[PDB]
């Protein structure tokens, strides 16, 4: 089930709010879809761990929806900490991983 | 607090082979298990495989049943991953990582700093 | 005003007196019940059985929820409004059950708010603090089975053993479970369930939600066994698998000037063989008016009567004149069998048919004979007072009431038959004989 | 005397010929349970929870001593002597069991000095020697959880959870309890409660007190499913917690001259359509007398019927003249169902009716064929030595009677509905028809 | 060609309209159930209870082949030839079964092939290959119990007690399977018995056997609550003490032109009582005929009501006009309860006695009253847009039909009394009238 | 047999801290509980509190929940008990007793030979 | 809930039947209430265990009785080894443990 | 492989004592229990008891409850048998075996080679 | 219950068939009896563990039937290595076990 990011590289400007998109081959049950973070020369952490239930210690200003084949993450306002590569992926079990693309952010 | 160290760089020549250590500690080590994650040139994460803490048994994803191996060291908590016959394209970083599970959802809540591996 | 006396000589004695009572006033407190257990402690080799067991359940939960959407959309507050146009079709039981369910909206939505603290439960009784002043508990369906004996034993055999075992206690609690909650549930919305069947998701485990609640009355013993306490679902969770349970605690009220009189049937000679009346046994009298009651329903005890409802029926004309003294108006039937009573005491007076058994005076050595003209005889210590009906010897007191009982008859009805197949058979040969009848009249 | 080729013509075809028997005969022993484990090896940590549960089991086994004392007071040797003006009002039965309570005085008194004894087992089953040649068995409720999981655990597992589990334990018993022996049990002095009710006390059990009582007869299978062993309690303490319980084992013995007749309903063609013979099906024939038997209360089994009272039932005479091969009243009813039987089997002789089914001879390959004026028809090797019904071969015999079967006819009776709604409406017709007639008399 | 307007005024308020469908079409596969466990692993101190169950489950299983082996003797290929005279009595449905079990016999013949496999498993749920395609699936009575308590905990106490718990365990399971599998199998040849009454010998486990065999029917929830899935035992084996059981998957097929009306009771005032129509609730019409049904043995569901047979029975033509219109037909009871409905919705529209409950418009803020000679009123939005009953606030839609609802009347049938003692009072009094005016007739 | 071995008697002056012993043979250890018992001067007798032997959790009575403390030393079977700020006050008898409980009541079937605290 | 004992010594001659009291401030069952002695120079010994029930190896000449919150102890003849000071307990749970003040007993 | 050895032959004159010893390999010692066969002058067969491997019960015939003895060494997994005031009719050969049971029948599915002593 | 083998000696020659005898003094049910056989100098081995099932590895050539008291073990084609000592024995329990007398077979 190979998933595709559209948004290869964004840049936005602080307050200015965006949003990215996370496509799926087939359908994917909203319980198996995951967001991840990682800065420059960091190990990946978990950022939301459903389709809307915000993981630990993330901010309220993130934003996650989606339904079938399409979803889609949204900031309401960016900062400057808020430049890291986030990635879409699902599991649904022991064999079935599958990891996105993968977007970049950037901030003029 | 839970922490995970691994090794540092290595680099060596084809045909060799190489041995990737990681520690564990702040937890009850056979609770949970442990996985590994490569990210190759191009910022692509792909999965290995996972490794049972309580048996020793591992299993391998499709693309990696051939020169990967598993071992395990129950007394100082450490998890050991090795490769057999080294080619251009092994050149990648490698991660351990833990799972959590708790009748909900998986995830993947702690993981190492990584380690870099070079084939010349 | 029921003749004693007469009705007596028909083999009717009468026995104990009792009280009328009945259910009003019930008080109000919410549980939640937590339909999936936790296993973060042996999460390693659970295998597939977890994912299998919620693709079940969902199935079994959805149509619990799709019928409750229904009295949620309609009603509103306006002393609360209704749209009959969209609802169609209803009952009044439904209507009211729909009222009650909308007055539990604003704690249902202040339990809510701890999605996340009922979510991380792992002990079979937890203590929630809702507010300041208020609590809440949660029970987990099978925490203690995999806290005490899964857990421990993980580390000394192959954990595929304990994967077929969890999967076998999973598959037991739903098989156990599918009985009570499965198609049969028709109609949620109404309040007539009772706990004993709410506890089936708990494992059949009433005791200790009755218990931790904290019941402070005397009469729960009563209220428990004459199905007095009941339940309600008011919210269906589809992605945490957990409902939210409204109890009802009421107050027994006792009825005044009403009585209920009982009736000890014995067999009795008329020409040569034995008979039976057939008459009502339990009998309802409230002010003056005597009816009918369906005593199967209640719960019989020592002084009263206690009933979830009021269960009287009418009653005919020709039974209550024969209730008031009128024996020429009471059916019999006749005996076949071996096994059937032939004497009682009451009030220290004994009555008995001696044609069918012994009846001798201990205390003169002498023995009692019945004519062929009478039905009974009425024995107290004016004549004998130690009697012997077989191996027991039995001391009597002093009859209240006509000196000459022994000495006068009364006259008896026509005899009945009492099976299906007799009643159609009689039915039958009733018609023809006024069809017969009528064409003789034309 | 019962006319059968008549009968055949209606569609009863006679069955399997059957005894009758009656328990009589009882024997006695004595056993006491114990209805509180024993914690001795697991007491640091256990809690407030046995506190508790004497509190609560207190309060239900008081009234069952409250009622027994009523019979204690008043009983004494003078062969027993009883004081009736105390008792008030009582059955016969009732009296019976109190002679019967009486008689085991001694046998309770001798058991009870072993309390000291009794108050210190900690097995599930212990042998006891109450005298050099008779014994006491004691059984405890809850000992053999205690003895294999919770011990054993108690140094891998915090004791809050151990005693948590302790107390579900004993919820749990007390919610499978309080079924036979809460405030249901009204008269506890009779002894006509069966042992598998009183086995709820050991969690349901009985083959395992059975088994230790050892039992040694060979009709013990079907003793055990008629109902026929009892039980009856003697004594409650209150103090230590134990019961006393009297086992009668009895004897089957068979009525003599007396056996009972089953019929196999078959539907038959009049008109245009199916009709079937509302009868009886099973007849009780004992001496030369034919009367009903409400056969729903006991055991069927191949060979005899197995009951533990007499279950005669009278019949009325219309049902005797059309037994007797009195045809033209025998009530008759439509048929409206697709699942009906439409052939029957007896003696190697085939009765069916072949206007609803194909019917051919395998033989000769040519069909068999029903005329309007026949209602079944009679199928023998004399005609067709091997028929087929749809997907069946089947070899016939020869028939035993009259050669002309198939060229003679017979009457038939009115029809009837035997829905209760339609007794009602009928009752009503007949009379307001009969009202008219009497008008029209006056 | 129902009269619903006129049933209105009776107190007859139309529901819901269900379908109705019916099963056909089984399927089969086998299963192989193992009723003794293996001890293998812990034989040193068992002790001696194996042979004592050994012989007490013998007897058990011994007269279950010896019926069986009555079929298979005289069954054989010739259409399959059967041999009436040796089988001597048999009804319609035990010959149909007998050929069912004729079929089975190449199946079980290749099964058994596998004795020594089967009873060297050592686990609940065994999968063996039968053939390169076809598998055959083995499970076991108590084997979970003792891979995982037993075993583990052999070396922590002394086997003296796990023997007392060995047994313990086996007479418990012994406890359960004599309600199902004892004296009261008579006649194991019919294929009737439900999957659910099977898995006693399980423990009950019926949702393990049947997610085993790999459901794929989205009607599984009606067929399983509705027992339309039913299994058959084909072979038993006495030496090995195993059997083989083969299970029936239905399809439901929905009749065509045919539904099941319903009907709301509330009761109304003729002269100055409350009175209630004593009439069918549910109504089945099929083309154009109507008949009863005996809903009782049906489950019913929201929009259809399944069956696993024809339920249908007459009605007489009295009851038959009434529906039609013939309000004069119809019998009434009076009421002398309490707890009785008195309004319904249908349509949006409302039909309420408001002698007896308080009616007021709250639009316009006055009451609405009820004379003498009317029995129950229409209430819509064309005379009161919002109307308030007690507590509730409702809102009205349009009715449809005459405009002059209220202003017309209509006739009433005679009152009954539907006791069961009333009915014997009923039939007697009849009798005598007629007797009566026969006398002066002569 | 059973048996519990005492200390011997102490003196102290005020301001100290003081430790006494609770030895016991003959039977399971950790199968029974111990309690502490003061006899001050007139004869009076008074419960301090208990510790349970399997987990070592302490209770202490509403008038020693200060000054008081409870240990074991489950290797030799020895349970210990201090007190700091000896004052005259304390100058008491100390008693150690094991506890019996079988479902029906409650005893202490035991006790120790007694030790002398004197404060001066 | 204090208990009192009502003589504080007493004296007695060789084959003399004797009798002590113990009074409770509030209700007690009688399933809580135990009795001890205490020779000189040795520590206390239970004596009898419930209201009535003997302790192993009490000799049968004691006898306790009471209810409600009137209990007594009754000797029905005794000896020269009776010198001993003997005290009434309750205990209904760890937290409620009280004892009694005590009773000498002299021997004339 | 399974594989039970017992020792060698023997000599002894009467009045004295004697023991045998037999060693067990390649299973669970454990979970099986050992029996003791007599092999006679005339080929007959007799059988003495056996021993529990879990707590070391023995039991015995009742021609031989007098002057033989089990006992156990489960640290080597040995098992011995000894005889005491030997006699001329002693004179025989004497077997190991190992108790198999299922739940169906009962079985010795492996013997050791057998020791001879003679008395004299 | 002593066991008695009737055949005390048997000689037979290669390719016929013989038949042993096993008399029972009291009644022994099917599932208790057994048979062995022995070579010279070597411990006894399981031939049959039932009335006739045959044991692992034992070749199809022997048949083993019987009931009541009377038992018979059947040989259908003998060879030159079948030259050992045959034994029925029965064991229905620890205590109840019995050996029979033993049948030599010879070789012509
Ligand atoms: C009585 O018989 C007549 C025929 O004479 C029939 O029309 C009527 O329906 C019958 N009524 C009843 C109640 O059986
Ligand atoms: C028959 O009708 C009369 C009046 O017509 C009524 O008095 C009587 O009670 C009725 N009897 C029955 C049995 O319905």
């Amino acid at each position: 089930n190979v998933l595709t990011q559209s948004p290869t590289i964004m840049a936005a400007s602080l307050g200015q709010k965006v949003t990215m998109t996370c496509s799926a081959n087939s359908s994917v049950s909203s319980s198996y879809l995951h967001w991840y973070h990682q800065k420059s020369g960091a190990s990946p952490k978990p950022l939301i761990h459903r389709t809307s239930n915000l993981a630990s210690g993330v901010p309220a200003r993130f934003i996650g929806s989606g339904s079938g084949t399409s979803f889609s993450l949204t900031i309401s306002s960016v900062e400057a900490e808020d430049d890291a590569t986030y990635y879409c992926q699902q599991w649904s079990g022991y064999p079935f991983i599958t990891f996105g693309s993968g977007t970049k952010l950037e901030i003029k | 607090q839970i922490q995970l160290v691994q090794s540092g760089p290595e680099l060596k020549k084809p045909g060799e082979t190489v041995k990737i250590s990681c520690k564990a500690s702040g937890y009850t080590f056979r609770n949970y298990g442990v996985n590994w994650v490569k990210q190759g040139p191009g910022k692509d994460l792909k999965w290995m495989g996972w490794i049972n803490t309580l048996n020793g048994e591992p299993t391998y994803a499709d693309d990696f049943k051939r020169r990967f191996a598993f071992s395990l060291e129950t007394s100082a908590t450490t998890a050991f991953l090795q490769i057999n016959n080294l080619k251009n394209e092994d050149t990648a970083t490698y991660f351990c990582a833990r799972t959590f599970y708790d009748g909900y959802y998986y995830a993947m809540d702690y993981w190492g700093q990584g380690t870099s591996v070079t084939v010349s | 005003i029921l003749h004693y006396e007469k009705l007596s000589k028909i083999g009717l004695v009468k026995g104990v007196t009792r009280k009328y009572k009945i259910k009003s006033n019930p008080l109000t407190k919410d549980i939640v019940i937590k339909m999936i257990p936790n296993v973060s402690n042996m999460s390693q080799c659970t295998g597939s059985v977890m994912e299998n067991y919620k693709t079940r359940l969902n199935g079994i939960l959805t149509p619990i929820k799709g019928a409750l959407e229904i009295y949620k959309n309609n009603t509103h507050d306006c002393g609360v409004c209704m749209a009959g146009v969209a609802i169609g079709i209803a009952t009044a039981a439904q209507i009211t059950a729909g009222v009650a369910l909308y007055e539990a909206m604003k704690n249902a939505d202040n339990i809510n708010k701890l999605k996340s603290s009922i979510e991380s439960t792992n002990e079979a009784v937890v203590k929630l603090q809702e507010t300041a002043e208020k609590t809440v508990y949660v029970f987990t369906a099978l925490q203690d089975y995999i806290n005490t004996n899964l857990v421990p034993t993980i580390d000394k055999i192959p954990c595929k053993q304990t994967e077929l075992s969890l999967d076998l206690a999973l598959s037991k609690y739903l098989s156990d479970l599918l009985f009570v909650f499965g198609p049969n549930l028709q109609d949620p919305v109404s309040n007539s369930m009772t706990i004993q069947a709410i506890s089936q998701a708990f494992g059949g485990n009433y005791e200790t939600l009755l218990r931790t609640l904290g019941y402070a009355t005397e009469d729960f013993d009563d209220l428990l066994e004459s199905d007095s306490i009941t339940g309600q679902i008011i919210y269906v969770d589809l992605s945490s698998y957990y409902i939210i349970v409204r109890v009802y605690f009421p107050i027994l009220t006792e009825i005044q000037q009403a009585y209920i009189q009982e009736l000890l049937p014995v067999s009795f000679n008329n020409d040569n063989s034995e008979w039976i009346s057939i008459v009502p046994n339990f009998i309802l009298v409230r002010n003056t008016l005597i009816s009918n009651i369906e005593i199967g329903f209640c719960l019989i005890t020592k002084r009263s009567v206690i009933c979830n409802q009021d269960y009287a029926t009418p009653m005919t004309n020709n039974m209550r004149e024969c209730l008031t003294g009128s024996t020429e108006k009471c059916p019999r039937e006749l005996v076949v069998s071996s096994h059937v009573p032939r004497f009682a005491l009451s009030n220290g007076v004994l009555f008995a048919n001696c044609i069918s058994v012994t009846c001798q005076c201990q205390t003169t050595g002498r023995a009692i004979s019945q004519s062929g003209e009478q039905t009974l005889l009425m024995i107290d210590n004016t004549t004998c007072p130690t009697a012997v009906l077989g191996n027991v010897i039995i001391s009597l007191g002093k009859y209240l009431g006509s000196v000459n009982y022994n000495s006068e008859g009364i006259a008896i009805g026509p005899p009945v038959f009492t099976d299906k197949v007799d009643i159609s058979s009689q039915i039958s040969s009733m018609n023809q004989s006024l069809q017969q009848s009528k064409d003789y009249i034309k």
